[PDB]
């Protein structure tokens, strides 16, 4: 049910689940932000 | 400088790969704050 909500794992692909690939405008979207992000710029991952 | 402070976090100079532009003189290291002299410096006004 949240499959998405959860971080890849290459090894819960099912055998015929792949659809097509979809784009989106970037104003249907809206990026968020969490504390480990905005956490100190040593973090790799500070402000994406 | 053998040390660089980042939030707090003290890092040695061994461990991180520093580069910089041009080298200025010795006596104006501190002023450019121990760094490369910057391109956008004199680029800017001749692009305008």
């Amino acid at each position: 049910p949240d499959y998405y909500e959860k971080p890849f794992n290459p090894d819960g692909v099912t055998p015929g689940s792949y659809k097509g690939i979809s784009q989106i405008d970037p104003y249907w979207a809206m990026p968020q932000l969490t504390a480990g992000s905005t956490a100190d710029p040593s973090s790799e991952h500070f402000y994406e | 400088p053998d040390f660089w402070i980042i939030s707090g976090k003290k890092y040695h100079r061994s461990h991180l790969v520093v580069v910089r532009g041009p080298q200025p003189p010795d006596i104006l290291k501190p002023t450019y704050i121990f760094g490369g002299i910057p391109l956008t410096q004199r680029i800017y006004e001749r692009v305008y």
